[PDB]
């Protein structure tokens, strides 16, 4: 699978997660930000890598990575 | 003609006198001062097991410590000096 | 010419099929 | 892992077709199999230039081989003007007669190749005369190729497994190396020209089996230590000596005359044995120099640690650069592919100038062979010492332990060192292509006198400074007055000056405005690839768009589309671009090489100092022209043995344009199309029955660049191989 | 002379291209009546050929063995016209520019939107730039030794 | 008219009418100093 | 911390403003923000963005 | 006292060293190590070119020789040296030349084992048989004569060398003559200005 990591410069907008197009991440309870939240990856199994999540991260720099990792049938995204 | 014997023996002998009594201290010393090494202890601290400094070759019972090695040195300088001396004035090379 | 009748097809026939099926095996195990 | 690549269970767990590829594309880095160490990275790596050499051994002992066996080496010593030399015999069922009687060439009986590699040249030169000579050096280097796979599994063993600490003995291998590999090598080949190549040059055929009854000079080994070494220069071969015979013979062993030997048009075998033994002498020297088990010598550490400028203009200076190296066996390897590069294009430029071999640089093709093999290989060589740059400091670097030395402070005026090459391409380019541009123009509109052709001003009293009149500036050897002059008057300047003033070899050949225009396009070329590899090697780690490129490694697809987009963002990308500007360069070096060249060799240098001016020109009179017996080789009429060469030149083209394929479109088109063809193939009765055991996908990103750029290569290679050898020895100058 | 070349206005090949040149125009002349406009633009051209060949040889500029202008730029003093003089015309306009663009994205750079200023130009503001450039050695030459060049 | 002018002022604009007027400027330099190659 | 319209040198290496200046616009009292410092830019980032937090030990107050 | 009047002398350079008149536009000595070092230098290339100006001009007018003409006996088969017109039996190359190494070696090399900085440069002793040293504020004032003479000497043999190279063949005390004769006509301009 995909690694896919947050680090504390996160800010909690939410946009990541509202983008990703297979269900990896969530947002979790916080204190680090006004925001109160902060993401998470508790699903990267089913990560493909496409980045939306990277290209939706407001921060300076990325709060969330996505390291492109060992290759499984579900990360290479085929139906057969 | 120059007499190869009289040369070497005599280009020798100023190498080796050079390195017993005036050049010693300072090469010594500089010899004291550098030591190789990688990650800060030695090659045989690493350690390879043939990188160990050979201490009873070193070892002489000359009053300033002028061993085999010094010998083999200054004597190779010598007779480096020497043949370039007698390579140098048997050609007939005029600038 | 007496060898090269030998050596060419065995080179460049026999030895890629072995090889390619011995490789095949291999990487499919 | 449980299955292929055992080193790998990352890529062994792949259910695609991928797991193949990547295992191929990764087998040889080490340092990212599963559960490596230090040992056995370097242990792998030493066995694995065991098997290098053992491989190099073997290649050349089927060279030597093939050319007893099939060739004609006899007939070519007997005259090496008229014979030419046989690679090996050829047995394709696939031939027609035409094809049978069209490659029967020499004195052969059958088809056969005409080698442009100049082993016979070098080996006639060195002493090689008959067959049976060949044969048993090829038995030699089989030999030598079975012991060095025998040491390499020995050292592969625990008893006989080196450690780390070894292999971090700098000082120990570089003394050995500069006093035993360097010299005694150099030392023991002087030994070889002294002992065989002189005496057969001189008509002796001296072996093995008499070597210890012969003397190599008439008062031998006398001299030498008398210190009277000036004897071994008494009497020197004669300006009508014949190679090979006693005519025209001396009994000197070592000289410095300089010049060619008048009938092989090469350099002599004295002055060779004399150079080889002096560079023996100087290796031998240097090679005493750092500390091992003897309490006397330099430690590099202390070294590079005071070499540190007082006022700080350098930082730090060269403080850990000792362990930062030594601990980095890719910047090892970046240091050594630049020398090499360097020295292996120092090889071409000086093999075209002051050939060695005996009857070489007579053949044409042979020599522009040598020197394309070489810039190639040079160009290649290079783009990989930049790349095992940034590997280095992707993989190795330590910021901490480099803390303001020079590599440090390096990294940190990176901005000024890239832009700085940036202007000076972005320079090169505009105005080389600037005035190559306007010569066109006024070619066209016919006025060629309003041309802008600048002399070479500067390279041309260079030439006059080592003592060419032609262009009469009269400096240096050049002027009669000189001190410079006067100093080897009576040494090499006879020979040397002789030469460079013979204006039908290529020692210093003469320059004009064409010259100069190609030069700087070589100075684009050169500027421009430095550019794309340093830039690449210094933003490795990262930049403003991707300050963590560090963490991804050297290799990866991109970051993404987003942050405006990041196609080819990786260090190994900047490499895979640079390769197409190294392949530029060199196309044009190679170019102008030959196109100069044969037109010297056809007696009308003219075609070329008018035509060379002009891109157009360049076109028509060099490519266009020299391809006419090329495209012949086969045509409706018949075929003769260009044929190869045509049908190479179209593969090459062919090859080429696939390596556009791969490089114009990419993955997500072909990754769907075969999407519909996995369909295709789960709905079609009879076919049903069979099924893959790995899923097929596109290929990977990363993976379409390194297969396009593989085609565009061998394309490029083949092409303008077969364009040498057709042109030129469809009509041997 | 230089380079082993020979001055043009000595050169044979210079002139015999000269000749072939004219002779080419001639024999394309040929075929137009004299009074035509055809016949005036080959004129034309042959009279501003000669009037080239003429100058080129009057320049004093050496020629190789093709019989065509090759360039000094040693810094020899008798071609000095032949690199040094238009380079350092070439290097005073270039100048010139970089400096007037300087001077105008410095103008620009204080604003509530200097993007704007850079896609519609202040025309205004640039002809007011626009002759400073005249005095660009030396406006350049003082901001090197106050420290207003760089940052 | 402050707007066409605005427009007038516009890059695109700017770069026609300039680098027209250089066109013109160098060709009848050309035209009037021919040939030039020196100077 | 420093003031309101502070203008503060960038020190977090990764940022597309690192080494350069911006202006304080606000500064989170709450001690578990672990960047407060908000910044806002003159010119955007690669992603279009021209405001960012930071830690008090990521600005330094130049003028 | 400094060497441009108006022009402030560099933060190292008090004026308390023997002719310390604040010239360094490079800032060579900014750093205190290299300062000393090259104190003790220019020391020594002084006193050389202190040995060598008159050496080159005394045998010149009396010996009737000259500076570059007393080259020319080496780099020949012949090799034959003259010392006041007497030819030396010992005067070829590679004696000298094996003497002058051994000798000067030795002497620098000793030279070169001494660790204090003042003595680097004054060393005395045996060296100061008049004891002319003995006495400090004497001491100063004599090492400002020496230096500055030591200087002026220096400027001395840049002279030599570089109307050598103008007047190849030809002796510095010749050239004075020369430049007596027309003083308006034989000058540096020939070189610099000409022709
Ligand atoms: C490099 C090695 C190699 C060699 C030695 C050959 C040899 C041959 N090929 Mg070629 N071929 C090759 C590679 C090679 N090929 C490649 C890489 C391609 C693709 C580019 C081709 C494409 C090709 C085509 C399209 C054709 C050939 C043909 C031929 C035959 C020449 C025509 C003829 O008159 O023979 C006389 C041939 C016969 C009288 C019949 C041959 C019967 C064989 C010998 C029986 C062997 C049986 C045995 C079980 C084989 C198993 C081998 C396997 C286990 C390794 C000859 C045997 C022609 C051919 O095969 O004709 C039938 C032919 O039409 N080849
Ligand atoms: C480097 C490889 C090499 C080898 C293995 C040899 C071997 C030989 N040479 Mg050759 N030779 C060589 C290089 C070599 N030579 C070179 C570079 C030159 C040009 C100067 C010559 C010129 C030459 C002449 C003119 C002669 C030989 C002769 C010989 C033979 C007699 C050896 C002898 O008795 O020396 C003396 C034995 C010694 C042990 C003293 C030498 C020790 C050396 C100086 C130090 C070695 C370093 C040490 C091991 C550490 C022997 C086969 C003689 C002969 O008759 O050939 C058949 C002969 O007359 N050689
Ligand atoms: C001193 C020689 C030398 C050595 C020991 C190495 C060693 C290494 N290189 Mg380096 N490098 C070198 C020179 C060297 N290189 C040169 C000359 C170049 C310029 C081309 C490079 C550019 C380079 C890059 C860009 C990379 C490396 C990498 C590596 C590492 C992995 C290699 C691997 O597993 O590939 C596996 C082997 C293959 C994939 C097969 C290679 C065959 C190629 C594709 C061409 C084959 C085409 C064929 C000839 C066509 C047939 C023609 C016919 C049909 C007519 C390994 C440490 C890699 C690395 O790990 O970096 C971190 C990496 O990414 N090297
Ligand atoms: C023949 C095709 C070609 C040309 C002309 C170029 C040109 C250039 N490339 Mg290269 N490149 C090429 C193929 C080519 N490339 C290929 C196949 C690859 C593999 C992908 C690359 C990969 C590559 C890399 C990685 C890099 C370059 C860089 C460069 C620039 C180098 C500096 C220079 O010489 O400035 C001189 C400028 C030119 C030669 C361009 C011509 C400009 C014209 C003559 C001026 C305008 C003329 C006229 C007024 C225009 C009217 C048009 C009208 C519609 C308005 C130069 C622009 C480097 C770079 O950008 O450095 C700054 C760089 O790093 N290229
Ligand atoms: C000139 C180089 C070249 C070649 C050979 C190809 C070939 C192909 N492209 Mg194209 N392509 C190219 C340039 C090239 N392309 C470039 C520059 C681009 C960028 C625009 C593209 C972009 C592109 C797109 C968008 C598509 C293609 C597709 C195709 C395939 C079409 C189907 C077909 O005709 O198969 C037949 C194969 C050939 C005609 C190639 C030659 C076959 C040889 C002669 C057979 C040799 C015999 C044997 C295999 C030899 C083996 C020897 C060995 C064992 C030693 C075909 C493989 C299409 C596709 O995949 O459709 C199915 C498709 O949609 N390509
Ligand atoms: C390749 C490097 C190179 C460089 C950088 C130069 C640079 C120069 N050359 Mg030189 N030249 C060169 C190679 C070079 N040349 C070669 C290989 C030759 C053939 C031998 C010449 C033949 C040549 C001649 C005959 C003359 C020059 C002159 C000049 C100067 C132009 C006038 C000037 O600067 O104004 C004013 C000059 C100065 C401010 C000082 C420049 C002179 C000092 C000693 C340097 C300039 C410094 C001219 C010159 O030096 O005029 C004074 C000149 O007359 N060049
Ligand atoms: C835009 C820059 C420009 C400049 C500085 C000039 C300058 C000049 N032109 Mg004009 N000219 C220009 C553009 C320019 N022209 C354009 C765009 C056209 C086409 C309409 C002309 C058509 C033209 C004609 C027909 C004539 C001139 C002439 C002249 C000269 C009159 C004195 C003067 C040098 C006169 C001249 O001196 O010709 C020899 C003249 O007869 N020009
Ligand atoms: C990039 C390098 C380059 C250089 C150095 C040149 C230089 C030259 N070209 Mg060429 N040209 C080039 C590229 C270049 N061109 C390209 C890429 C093309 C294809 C479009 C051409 C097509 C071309 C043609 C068709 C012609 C030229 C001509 C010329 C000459 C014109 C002289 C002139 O304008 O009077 C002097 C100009 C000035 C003094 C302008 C400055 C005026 C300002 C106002 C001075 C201000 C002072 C205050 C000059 C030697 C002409 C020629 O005669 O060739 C010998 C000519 O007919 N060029
Ligand atoms: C005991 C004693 C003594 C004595 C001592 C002595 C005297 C010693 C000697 C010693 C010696 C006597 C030594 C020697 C050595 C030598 C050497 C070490 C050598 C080396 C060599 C070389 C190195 C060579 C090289 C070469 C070659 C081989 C070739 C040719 C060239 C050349 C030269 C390069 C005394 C009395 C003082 C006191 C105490 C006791
Ligand atoms: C990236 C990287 C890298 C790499 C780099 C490179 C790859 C570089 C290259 C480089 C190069 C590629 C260089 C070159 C150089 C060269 C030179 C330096 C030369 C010199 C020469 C000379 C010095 C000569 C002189 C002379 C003459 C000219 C004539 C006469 C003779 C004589 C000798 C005098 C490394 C690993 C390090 C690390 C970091 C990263
Ligand atoms: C054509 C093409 C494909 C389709 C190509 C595929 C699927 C490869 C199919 C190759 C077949 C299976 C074998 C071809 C024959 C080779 C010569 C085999 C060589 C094997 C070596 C080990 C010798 C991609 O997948 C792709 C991916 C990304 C960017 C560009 C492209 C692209 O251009």
């Amino acid at each position: 699978s995909h690694s896919v990591k947050i680090y504390d410069t996160c800010i909690g907008c939410t946009q990541c997660v509202r983008a990703c197009p297979t269900d990896v991440l969530e947002m979790i309870p916080w204190g680090g930000c006004k925001a109160k939240q902060i993401a998470s990856a508790p699903r990267t199994e089913d990560c493909v890598g496409c980045k939306r999540c990277e290209s939706a991260c407001p921060t300076d720099f990325l709060s969330v990575r996505v390291y492109l990792w060992h290759e499984t049938t579900r990360s290479m995204g085929l139906a057969y | 003609e120059l007499s190869p014997s009289l040369v070497i023996s005599l280009s020798t002998g100023l190498s080796l006198f050079l390195g017993r009594f005036v050049f010693f201290n300072f090469q010594r010393e500089n010899v004291a001062k550098q030591v190789p090494e990688q990650n800060g202890l030695t090659h045989f601290e690493a350690g390879d097991t043939r990188a160990k400094e050979y201490v009873s070759l070193l070892k002489s019972n000359d009053p300033v410590g002028f061993n085999i090695v010094d010998v083999l040195a200054w004597g190779s300088i010598g007779h480096i000096v020497a043949y370039y001396i007698l390579a140098t004035t048997s050609n007939g090379y005029d600038p | 010419i007496n060898l090269p009748s030998l050596f060419v097809p065995l080179v460049g026939l026999l030895f890629p099929a072995v090889a390619m099926a011995s490789l095949f095996l291999h990487v499919e195990k | 892992a449980l299955r292929f690549p055992r080193f790998s269970q990352g890529i062994a767990q792949d259910p695609t077709t991928r797991r193949i590829w990547f295992g191929i594309a990764t087998a040889h880095d080490f340092e990212s199999h599963d559960d490596i160490t230090e040992g056995r990275l370097y242990q792998n790596i030493f066995a694995s230039h065991f098997g290098q050499l053992a491989i190099i051994f073997l290649w050349t002992s089927g060279n030597l081989f093939h050319v007893a066996w099939q060739g004609n080496f006899e007939a070519w010593v007997q005259d090496p003007f008229h014979v030419r030399p046989i690679a090996h015999a050829i047995w394709d069922p696939h031939f027609g007669q035409p094809a049978v009687e069209a490659f029967t060439r020499g004195g052969a009986l059958g088809p056969v190749n005409n080698a442009y590699s100049g082993v016979y040249q070098w080996w006639y030169t060195i002493g090689l005369r008959t067959n049976e000579d060949l044969y048993t050096g090829a038995i030699f280097l089989l030999f030598l190729s079975f012991i060095s796979l025998l040491a390499g599994w020995l050292h592969l063993q625990p008893k006989w497994k080196p450690s780390v600490s070894w292999f971090k003995n700098a000082e120990s291998r570089l003394n050995h190396h500069l006093s035993g590999l360097f010299g005694v090598s150099s030392l023991a080949w002087a030994g070889h020209l002294v002992h065989v190549a002189i005496p057969g040059s001189r008509g002796e055929y001296v072996r093995w089996n008499n070597f210890l009854d012969v003397l190599p000079h008439p008062q031998g080994l006398g001299p030498l230590l008398t210190g009277q070494w000036n004897l071994y220069a008494q009497n020197p071969s004669s300006s009508n000596h014949l190679f090979g015979t006693t005519q025209g013979a001396g009994t000197a062993i070592l000289t410095i005359l300089g010049g060619f030997h008048p009938q092989t048009q090469s350099l002599w075998l004295t002055d060779m044995a004399h150079h080889h033994l002096a560079i023996a002498f100087l290796f031998l020297i240097g090679g005493h120099m750092y500390r091992t088990n003897f309490g006397i010598g330099h430690s590099i550490k202390y070294i590079l640690e005071a070499h540190i400028p007082p006022g700080g203009r350098l930082g730090r200076g060269h403080k850990g650069l000792y362990d930062t190296i030594n601990n980095s066996i890719h910047f090892q390897l970046g240091l050594a592919l630049a020398s090499l590069g360097v020295i292996t294009s120092l090889v071409a430029q000086h093999m075209y100038s002051l050939p060695a071999y005996a009857f070489i640089a007579q053949d044409f093709t042979t020599q522009a062979a040598l020197y394309t093999h070489h810039q190639y290989i040079a160009g290649f060589i290079m783009t990989g010492a930049f790349a095992h740059g940034p590997i280095f400091f992707i993989r190795d670097y330590n910021p901490e332990q480099n803390a303001d030395n020079v590599l440090a402070r390096m990294l940190e005026h990176k901005e000024a060192i890239i832009s700085h090459l940036s202007w000076a391409s972005l320079f090169l380019g505009f105005h080389t292509l600037g005035l190559y541009v306007h010569n066109d123009v006024m070619l066209a509109f016919g006025t060629p006198e309003k041309q802008i052709l600048i002399e070479p001003i500067f390279a041309q009293w260079i030439q006059s400074a080592h003592g060419k009149t032609t262009y009469g500036f009269d400096v240096l050897l050049s002027s009669t007055n000189g001190p410079a002059l006067n100093a080897g008057r009576n040494i090499w300047l006879p020979g040397w000056l002789n030469a460079i003033n013979e204006n039908s070899n290529s020692l210093f050949l003469t320059i004009g405005p064409g010259d100069f225009l190609v030069h700087h396009a070589i100075a684009l070329g050169l500027h421009t690839t430095t550019l794309i590899l340093v830039k690449g090697a210094l933003d490795a780690r990262g930049s403003k768009l991707m300050p963590d490129k560090k963490d991804f490694g050297y290799s990866f697809p991109c970051d993404g589309p987003g942050r405006g987009g990041t196609c080819d963002i990786s260090a190994w990308d900047a490499f895979y671009l640079a390769v197409f500007w190294m392949l530029n360069t060199i196309g044009w070096v190679t170019f102008y090489w030959h196109w100069k060249h044969i037109t010297l060799w056809r007696g009308n240098v003219s075609q070329f100092n008018e035509s060379s001016t002009y891109l157009m020109g360049w076109l028509r009179d060099y490519l266009w022209l020299n391809s006419s017996q090329l495209i012949n080789g086969y045509n409706p009429f018949g075929m003769n043995s260009l044929s190869v060469w045509a049908w190479m030149f179209l593969f090459g083209h062919l090859v080429w344009a696939t390596g556009f394929m791969f490089l114009i479109s990419w993955r997500g088109y072909w990754q769907e199309l075969i999407e519909t063809l996995a369909w295709a193939h789960e709905r079609t009765p009879l076919a049903n029955l069979i099924r893959w055991r790995d899923k097929p996908v596109a290929l990977s990103i990363v993976q379409a660049r390194l297969v396009g750029l593989v085609h565009f290569s061998v394309g490029y290679i083949f092409t303008y191989a077969a364009f040498l050898i057709a042109s030129t020895s469809g009509k041997f100058g | 002379d230089i380079s082993g070349l020979t001055p043009c206005k000595e050169s044979k090949q210079f002139a015999k291209r000269e000749k072939q040149a004219l002779k080419k125009l001639q024999a394309s002349l040929k075929l137009y009546a004299d009074d035509s406009a055809p016949a005036l633009a080959i004129k034309a051209t042959m009279e501003k050929t000669k009037k080239r060949f003429d100058n080129y040889g009057k320049y004093g500029l050496l020629c190789g063995s093709d019989g065509l202008p090759h360039l000094i730029v040693s810094g020899d003093q008798r071609h000095w016209g032949e690199f040094i003089t238009p380079g350092i015309l070439f290097l005073y306009i270039a100048g010139w520019i970089g400096w007037v663009g300087r001077s105008y994205l410095i103008a620009i750079r204080d604003e509530k939107k200097p993007t704007q200023k850079e896609i519609i130009i202040d025309v205004p503001l640039a002809s007011r730039l626009l002759f400073r450039g005249f005095s660009w050695p030396v406006a350049a030459y003082r901001e090197l030794l106050n420290g207003e060049l760089v940052d | 008219m402050r707007d066409l002018k605005t427009y007038l002022s516009v890059a695109p604009v700017v770069s026609t009418l300039w680098f027209g007027a250089l066109a013109g400027l160098l060709i009848e330099i050309n035209r009037f100093f021919p040939d030039a190659l020196i100077f | 911390g420093p003031k309101r319209g502070a203008k503060v040198k960038i020190l977090r290496k990764e940022s597309y403003w690192y080494k350069g200046t911006g202006s304080v616009v606000a500064v989170d009292q709450d001690p578990n923000t672990r960047y407060p410092v908000v910044v806002r830019f003159n010119k955007v980032n690669y992603a279009n963005v021209s405001t960012n937090n930071y830690a008090l030990d990521e600005i330094q107050e130049v003028e | 006292a400094h060497w441009m009047p108006g022009e402030p002398r560099p933060a190292y350079l008090d004026g308390s060293a023997p002719g310390d008149f604040g010239f360094d536009p490079l800032g060579l000595g900014e750093v205190p190590a290299n300062l000393e070092r090259y104190k003790e230098s220019e020391l020594i290339h002084c006193r050389w070119a202190m040995l060598a100006v008159p050496g080159i001009l005394v045998p010149e007018a009396l010996g009737y020789g000259n500076w570059v003409k007393a080259q020319e006996w080496a780099a020949l088969p012949g090799g034959q040296a003259t010392y006041l017109g007497n030819p030396v039996p010992w005067g070829t190359l590679p004696t000298i030349l094996a003497i002058e190494f051994l000798a000067i070696a030795f002497v620098e090399h000793q030279r070169s084992m001494e660790k204090d900085p003042e003595k680097k440069k004054y060393p005395g002793g045996a060296f100061d048989p008049l004891g002319y040293s003995k006495d400090p504020k004497k001491l100063e004032e004599l090492k400002v004569k020496e230096i500055k003479n030591g200087r002026l000497a220096l400027l001395a043999f840049v002279g030599f060398c570089v109307q050598q190279s103008a007047y190849p063949g030809t002796g510095p005390l010749e050239n004075l003559a020369t430049h007596l004769a027309d003083p308006w006509h034989n000058n540096i301009g020939d070189i610099l200005i000409g022709f």
